């Protein structure tokens, strides 16, 4: 990936590791460790960090939030994938590794959530006025985004997908459900966390639902090849809109984020 | 003289009418279905009682602890979801009705569970109304400690991962039910008492007063809940004298307060010593 | 009471008749006014001549708007008895009766849809100034009601529900969007063309919510023997509550429907 | 004009995009996925199209039509998808892909049917801007008349009580073809002129344009059916209803002589199309 998207994406690793210190009792806290580091990266945590100083903050503040969105996103990771006993749900053809069992994986995604919450809860400065105020927003946007009507319809409804049976506008919608809400609410928060006026914020919101959703279209095209560049244009298209208005060296690497630039590597290797 | 059993039927009548309302049957129809299966119930609402009382002891009010009091019983519905699942305790009945796995299957069990630990933090933030910004996120700071990786999670984890154990001792027997028990207890008293504008020193007093009843919400409850153990380790010749010294040093900190205004939780304490369930 | 009620729906069925002359080709008209008299009266449309006058406006403000709520709701029903060939739909207890052929039926419904929205914007009068306006509004608070977030999610969903063994929680979302969507409408609508202030209307539409999703409850209790009365009064609640602040005859004489 | 086609794919286009965004998937997903199928497929898009070009074509913009233009679509749609069920004309394929109730099951493709006929009234109703509210109800008015029993269902429900016997006059397979097929075009120019501030005088011959243009449709179809059941050609002869073709197309180019000329090419463009056609 991009150099810039992966310095951020190291940080919020640092952070994590810092906040997360392997200690007794370690039968909690290996798992807790482990499963956070297990679950895949997810943009919508950078994202965050991204439009925090695309509207000027200091990326910092913006740190515990991107944390907890990583978290919320590695406890639904790790649910995601537990092994059910009844067949209510499909075995995703992809069966992961597990180094742990069932019981302790589902007991540490109810450990990973609240950690998040208690990062954002911790992280308010004093010498700051407006802390609690957009704190407590950025706790409300995590909570819902990871909520009932937020990633979790993603993922239930993702359970009715069928192998090249379902279609595009289906699979569009969970991805939207399952990844664009939770970009949507990081670059919201990364709004809202650098001082961005609603307006902003709303741009940045819409960008990451786009980008988001997009980003999970990609990674389920790699389980029914359809992936037309017309669903991947589409999005691609309303991302780049929303980004008008924001000009300069930062806007230029999160414009990146949706849209590649040119470079020699990809055409040398077509070459 | 306090009409305790009238109290605790009125508290859980306002709770459920407000635990109804907060979570409504909207799409994803099975998810929402499947949190209000196991949300609404019944039962008799302790925790939610817990922290309306901790908030009007130190002279706050019922509607501003509401939203909190209904989190602590979504956090205390969803574990009992996730402990029902096969993986864990796997039982079919619960309350005498299936449990939220056998009714709607363990995948929307389990992301039921998710959506009402999401939902308690939701719930807190954006609908407790008296209290300032950075006192509501104080509280759900104070939540988040309460049922995580230093509480309740912590005790779920090390008591399945301490089955195969022969070598429990008391220090091991107290962190499981400090955990499992008591760390959501504390953490009910903490919000209601935080949100009640109560100084440190009522909190600090609140906080011992609800670790003594989460040891005790156990200590008698293993002379409830069976009849690795205390009875085991001491049996119930000290065993029932434990949950009387835990009472005391309970009530003790309830000294605190003036005897007027401590009555609902003295008396949530001798019925959560005194209880057969 | 129940003669301000039954003239109620007397006055709407005798505008409808009077809106609907069979006439050439009456392979067209013969079925629309067949059909349209077929379907059962709706509460929707009862409620929003009630709503009307409880806020001081005069019943023929709201007619076009009644008769229009019960077309969309006869074509609603008309499509959801059809006799479809593939098992999509499982067909209804009693099976209803069906003077005419499934083609028919099914474009009848889609003539009768549009024919509400005929009649309400040929309902407004140029002499009139508030009445675009409002009617406009009207408009917009029946396609929803009666569409893919409304009714027809309603419809959808009851498929899904299985005699003897769905959850009440279940019935009564699938009562609240086949039934109550269309009574908050028909009472809002009411209300917004009696010329209401917004503090009422929202009161009226929320009465109406509550009010048509007990009708619905009602209308399935004979498929489902767990006709609680708990879910019955804890609406009747939410309903009854919202008429405070209205307080005379209608913050009763519309009790008088949930009753 | 010059690049009719390139015209008719721009106005395609920024439909399509309208139409995609307008609709969107949401709970229920298979009520919405099922109109979706059906309206998102791609097509000429002409009635949108004459929606447009009529607001245009009296001063009004596109950006004020797109509502009403996306509204004639979504019911052209969902008559579709209603005469492809088996009661009907009962097809299994409709462009090389399964019709839609053989895709979702006949009950849904009935109800995303009537949900895309009452969203058309909604869309147009809350999301038109540059318009006075008395002449927003009037083209919802209008759009009423142009669908149900004076128009398009009057043509269908005629057509399929008809298909039974033979002594189908001229004068009843007129009727049909200017219910089934014009009064819909008629809509699509009424809504646009009333929309772009047209004067009654101007409406009134966009009327008239679009009934000739519906009709040419239906007789130029029958002429190529012959070239390359009551027909034009079997109740007047080929050469008979070139002729008559002739006349139409003249008629409804005639209509458009007083309007600006480079506003006014497209509808010509488009009536000559029809004219025209190999297919
Ligand atoms: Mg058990
Ligand atoms: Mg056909
Ligand atoms: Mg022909």
């Amino acid at each position: 990936m991009q150099p810039y998207w992966a310095a951020i994406e190291a940080d919020i690793e640092r952070y994590l590791k810092k906040s997360i210190t392997i200690r007794p009792p370690e039968t909690v806290f290996g798992p807790m460790h482990h499963l956070t580091f297990a679950a895949p990266a997810t943009a919508a945590s950078t994202l965050c960090l991204a439009a925090c100083e695309l509207v000027g903050g200091d990326r910092s503040q913006a740190m515990a939030a991107a944390a907890a969105i990583h978290l919320v996103h590695a406890a639904a990771y790790v649910h995601e994938h537990l092994p059910l006993t009844d067949g209510s749900r499909p075995v995703s053809k992809p069966a992961i590794q597990h180094k742990y069992g069932p019981n302790v994986e589902l007991l540490t995604g109810d450990g990973i959530v609240p950690f998040g919450f208690e990062l954002l809860a911790g992280s308010v400065d004093p010498a700051r006025t407006d802390d609690p105020d957009r704190i407590l927003r950025v706790i409300i946007e995590i909570s819902r985004a990871g909520g009932p009507e937020g990633m979790i319809s993603g993922l239930h409804r993702e359970e009715e997908i069928v192998d090249g049976n379902t279609s595009l506008d289906f699979i569009e919608y969970v991805c939207k459900k399952k990844y664009g809400e939770m970009h949507a609410c990081g670059a919201a928060c990364g709004a809202i966390l650098g001082g961005a006026a609603e307006e902003e914020i709303q741009k940045l919101r819409n960008f990451g639902l786009y980008q988001g959703t997009l980003r999970g279209m990609m990674e389920m095209k790699n389980s029914h090849q359809l992936i037309d560049e017309n669903i991947i244009g589409k999005l691609k298209e309303l991302a780049l809109e929303e980004l008008g208005g924001f000009h300069g060296k930062n806007a230029e690497l999160m414009s990146s984020l949706v849209a590649e630039p040119s470079l020699y590597a990809a055409h040398h290797h077509h070459h | 003289m306090f009409d305790f059993d009238g109290y605790m039927l009125r508290k859980a009548k306002s709770v459920n009418k407000a635990l109804e309302a907060a979570v409504q049957m909207k799409e994803p129809l099975k998810i929402h279905e499947s949190m209000r299966y196991s949300l609404l119930a019944g039962g008799k609402r302790v925790r939610p009682m817990l922290c309306i009382a901790a908030c009007e002891l130190v002279g706050g009010d019922e509607s501003t602890a509401m939203p909190a009091a209904c989190a602590v019983e979504m956090i205390h519905t969803m574990s009992l979801m996730h402990d029902d699942l096969p993986c864990m305790d796997n039982d079919d009945l619960r309350r005498g009705k299936p449990t939220n796995h056998m009714a709607f299957g363990e995948s929307v069990a389990v992301l039921a569970g998710d959506a009402l630990l999401s939902f308690a933090f939701e719930h807190v933030a954006a609908a407790t109304k008296g209290a300032p910004p950075e006192r509501i996120v104080r509280v759900l700071g104070e939540l988040a400690v309460s049922i995580g990786s230093e509480g309740l999670v912590a005790g779920q984890v090390v008591d399945v991962c301490s089955e195969g154990m022969a070598e429990v001792g008391l220090d091991h027997l107290e962190f499981i039910h400090h955990h499992k028990t008591a760390a959501l207890l504390q953490g009910s008293v903490v919000l209601g008492a935080i949100l009640g504008g109560g100084k440190e020193e009522e909190v600090a007093k609140l906080r011992k007063f609800a670790n003594c009843i989460g040891l005790l919400f156990q200590v008698v409850d293993d002379i409830l809940d069976v009849t690795t153990t205390y009875p085991k380790l001491i049996g119930v010749e000290k065993s029932k004298e434990f949950a009387d010294r835990l009472n005391r040093e309970a009530q003790e900190q309830l000294l605190h307060f003036h005897p007027h205004r401590a009555a609902p939780l003295i008396a949530l304490a001798n019925y959560i010593a005194y209880r057969d369930n």
